[PDB]
């Protein structure tokens, strides 16, 4: 290569970044290609390249041309191919082009020009290509398009054009490509695509067409057709009756509401058809004719019911997207077996009978979730053998099929709270992921199965107690609670001549540990009956109602409890203080105190679901609670009341028969907040995210602490106190008489 | 300043004719065309300062300013079109012909 820029063998020169400021010189005398781009030459003066007459292909892309002489180009009748991209050239040169009449490809695209004139184009009857994409033009030049008839393609793309007049492209016949897409076209002549008999892909897309354009039924041949993106409200009937061959649609991103029913029949090519968010449409569209479709989906539309000849006439169908829509009953899919995925989501279904999927050879993914399906066929799910994943949740289902199931990796079932039957993992050999209603349906399960709800240790498996010395404990809890508080009760009823206040109280609060006592043997007895097997006894006791009945109790007895230890404390300020006449005030203060736990207790039967968080049906679940609010405001009811007694008995203090039984209600009083405010803190624990303690230890460590008050009061009170020994042989007394 | 451009040929004034800038490293911009019946034509930063007369017994060409810019130095061209007048140019492409033209500093 005499020049410096290199030339290859075959007498082709490529140069590129060389930075010449001018025409390369000293090059041969005849040359095919020339490839002189990414250059910094700006004009190009007289004849520069009359010295290659053989030259055929020429590129000067992103050179940053500004000028071309009208001569520059002459004498060149053997090119073949001429490249102008990227440059700043504002125009289509007309007279440097007429210096040829041999080229067929010719690019003047990503190059700002701002007018065509109007016999620039002419005496180029070889032309096959035109690049004007990426320009300013805002207007197709309609006599300079019509000066050559054998274009092929042609890209006027990313313009300003607004509006094509009538008959813009009538001397094109030959055009095969047509591109006008992020334009700013609006109003679309019905009379100016015509002529183009051999158009076959046509590009409408990023427009602002407001209204589907009646012209494209002008033109037979199409084949690909995109108008995407742009504003489309209706789509007319017999729209594209003009285009029989049409094989592929563009129309998603357009905010439809209204499309006809014969828009799309008779496309026998069409392999394709989305339609999302038709809300003005109601009925399925008559798709008689096209038989090719191999995908459907119509979301958002208002459609309620489908043919029953859909998928025995569309042979070649693998999806089907029916959903968000409002459908009744399904119809038979039997007649077609290439329906790979089906989708029917968001509907009003309501029952799947034994037929309805039957036939589906190939299905593998099934929806049928947000629906009000109430009952699945036993035999619904028989027929069809590959299916991977199943999805019917969020529906009303009250028993769930096994047959045919075998080989799914997926199922999803949540929010079907009245599915309370047991998913045997016998049927379901195979399946990696699993969602259930319930975690008790998942304990019965376990490269290695994953389950929705998780069993965090609160929803036992196995044991509902726990650990055996845990299990022990509680029932030594409850034993000693019952028979001292029965023992208490009975003494204290009996030696009845004179009821003063205080020992009445302390009655009164050996009444409300009886409760905390049978709370705590029915847990024990529903350990014991459902041992090793709480999977199967969870769903029932927290779906029941003695959940119910067990939360009531333990709620009752703890606010009876704490109100109780308030006004005894209340009447022993009173009666430090000092016919007096309180008692009789204190006894109706007794029956307010219990009327107020009852209704603490009631509260949550008429809310949602809280007793229902936890099997012991203790309103202190894990993390999460079904109500924050009354958990939040026991809590600091009860710590607020610790607080004032506490403050009271601080003031008897400074302050200093009478004197005696103080200790025995301050000692009630240290034992109650040493087993209710360490528990209460650290069931606000999870709440703070700062702090993290295992569930197991919760469980545990809720389960024996709650009742051990109830476990301790009645002993302190019966081995420390003269006045129950007193009371005992009055009870002796009374027997033997 | 006065200064004229002469047509080798015989007269253009029947067809575009006109003048056209040049500043270095960017593109030809024309500033005046004469068009049928002497219709002139101007660009935005030409009215009033900057004019051109034609004429065409004597075939020149005349271009006329006042009180000057250092901001308008520049190469000047003189360029005629002869056939197919399609329409009235203000832009380089729709002229065929271009003289040797002169710097104006």
């Amino acid at each position: 290569c005499a020049a410096p820029c290199s030339c290859d063998g075959d007498r082709r020169v490529d140069c590129s970044g060389k930075g010449l400021t001018a025409v390369p010189e000293g090059l041969s005398a005849f040359t095919q290609a020339l490839d002189i781009s990414m250059n910094n030459i700006t004009q190009l003066p007289e004849d520069a390249f009359k010295n290659f007459p053989f030259l055929e292909e020429l590129q000067l892309a992103g050179n940053d041309l500004s000028f071309i002489h009208p001569k520059a180009l002459s004498g060149l009748k053997e090119l073949k191919v001429l490249t102008l991209q990227n440059n700043q050239l504002k125009t289509v040169p007309s007279e440097a082009i007429r210096g040829l009449s041999a080229l067929q490809s010719l690019r003047l695209d990503a190059n700002h020009i701002t007018s065509v004139p109007e016999d620039s184009f002419e005496g180029l009857v070889q032309l096959r290509h035109l690049w004007l994409d990426d320009n300013s033009l805002t207007e197709v030049p309609v006599h300079p398009l019509s000066n050559l008839p054998t274009l092929q393609a042609l890209t006027l793309a990313l313009n300003k054009i607004s509006s094509i007049p009538d008959f813009a492209f009538t001397n094109l016949s030959s055009l095969v490509v047509l591109h006008l897409h992020n334009n700013k076209i609006r109003s679309l002549s019905q009379h100016c695509f015509d002529g183009l008999d051999n158009l076959e892909t046509l590009d409408l897309n990023y427009n602002n067409l407001g209204e589907f354009p009646q012209a494209i039924k002008a033109l037979p041949s199409l084949k690909e057709l995109g108008f995407h993106s742009n504003s489309i409200s209706v789509i007319p009937d017999g729209a594209f009756d003009g285009n029989p061959l049409l094989r592929t649609i563009h129309l998603y991103d357009n905010p439809l509401s209204f499309v006809g029913n014969s828009a799309f029949h008779n496309l026998s090519d069409l392999h394709s058809l989305v339609i999302r968010g038709a809300s003005m449409v109601q009925q399925f569209p008559n798709l008689t004719g096209t038989v090719h479709l191999e995908s459907l989906t119509l979301t958002g539309t208002k459609i309620s019911s489908i043919p029953n000849n859909l998928c025995q006439e569309q042979k070649m169908l693998r999806t089907l997207d029916l959903s968000y829509n409002n459908i009744r009953d399904l119809p038979s899919f039997n007649g077609c077996h290439a329906l790979e995925e089906i989708s029917l989501q968001r509907n009003q279904i309501y029952q799947i009978k034994e037929g309805t999927f039957q036939g589906l050879i190939s299905l593998r993914i099934l929806d049928l979730s947000r629906n009000l399906i109430h009952e699945i066929h036993s035999r619904a799910f028989a027929t069809l053998g590959p299916i991977t994943n199943l999805d019917v949740s969020f529906n009303e289902l009250t028993s769930f099929p096994t047959e045919g199931l075998n080989g799914l990796n997926q199922l999803k079932l949540v929010g079907n709270f009245k599915l309370k039957e047991a998913l045997a993992a016998k049927d379901f050999v195979n399946l990696r992921s699993l969602s259930v209603p319930y975690a008790y349906q998942c304990c019965a399960f376990w490269i290695i199965i994953h389950c929705t709800p998780s069993t965090g240790a609160f929803k036992p498996c196995e044991y509902l107690l726990g650990s055996w010395m845990i299990r022990l404990t509680v029932w030594f809890i409850f034993l000693v609670a019952l028979f001292f508080n029965l023992l208490v009760i009975l003494t204290t009823f009996a030696s009845c001549t004179s009821l003063p206040s205080s020992k009445l109280f302390i009655g009164l609060i050996s009444v409300s540990n009886l409760f905390m006592g049978i709370y705590t043997g029915i847990l024990t007895f529903l350990d014991a009956v459902s041992w090793g097997r709480f999977a199967e006894f969870g769903i029932w006791w927290e779906t029941g109602s003695g959940c119910k009945v067990a939360g009531f109790l333990a709620v009752f007895s703890s606010e009876s409890a704490i109100f109780l230890l308030m006004l005894a404390t209340v009447e022993r300020s009173l009666s430090a203080k000092d016919k007096s006449n309180h008692l009789k005030q204190f006894r109706v203060a007794a029956l307010l105190a219990f009327l107020g736990a009852t209704v603490a207790g009631c509260f949550p039967l008429f809310h949602r679901g809280e007793y229902s968080a936890s099997p012991l049906c203790l309103p202190f679940p894990t993390g999460e609670t079904p109500s924050l609010g009354f958990t939040v405001t026991l809590v600091l009811l009860n710590s607020l009341a610790f607080l004032l007694m506490a403050v009271i008995y601080t003031k008897l203090y400074c302050n200093l028969s009478q004197s005696s039984m103080i200790k025995h209600v301050a000692w009630l009083i240290f034992t109650n907040c040493i087993f209710f405010c360490p528990v209460a803190f650290f069931s606000f624990a999870p709440l703070i995210t700062a702090i993290s303690i295992s569930p197991e230890i919760m469980k545990s460590v809720t389960l024996i602490f709650f009742p051990l008050p109830a476990c301790l009061n009645p002993v302190l009170y019966v081995f420390f106190n003269p006045k129950f020994k007193e009371d005992w042989k009055l009870l002796k007394r009374r027997v033997t008489k | 300043l006065r200064l004229s451009c002469a047509a080798s040929g015989y007269t253009y004034s029947p067809y575009c004719m006109g003048w056209f800038r040049q500043a270095p490293g960017k593109a030809r911009e024309g500033v005046a065309t004469v068009d049928l019946d002497g219709s002139t034509i101007y660009a935005d930063s030409v009215k009033g300062r900057f004019t051109i007369s034609q004429d065409n017994a004597k075939n020149t060409l005349y271009l006329q300013m006042n009180s000057l810019k250092p901001e308008d130095t520049a190469m000047y061209y003189c360029a005629s079109r002869t056939r197919a007048g399609v329409t009235c140019g203000l832009n380089w492409a729709i002229f065929s012909y271009w003289g040797q033209g002169t710097q104006v500093t």
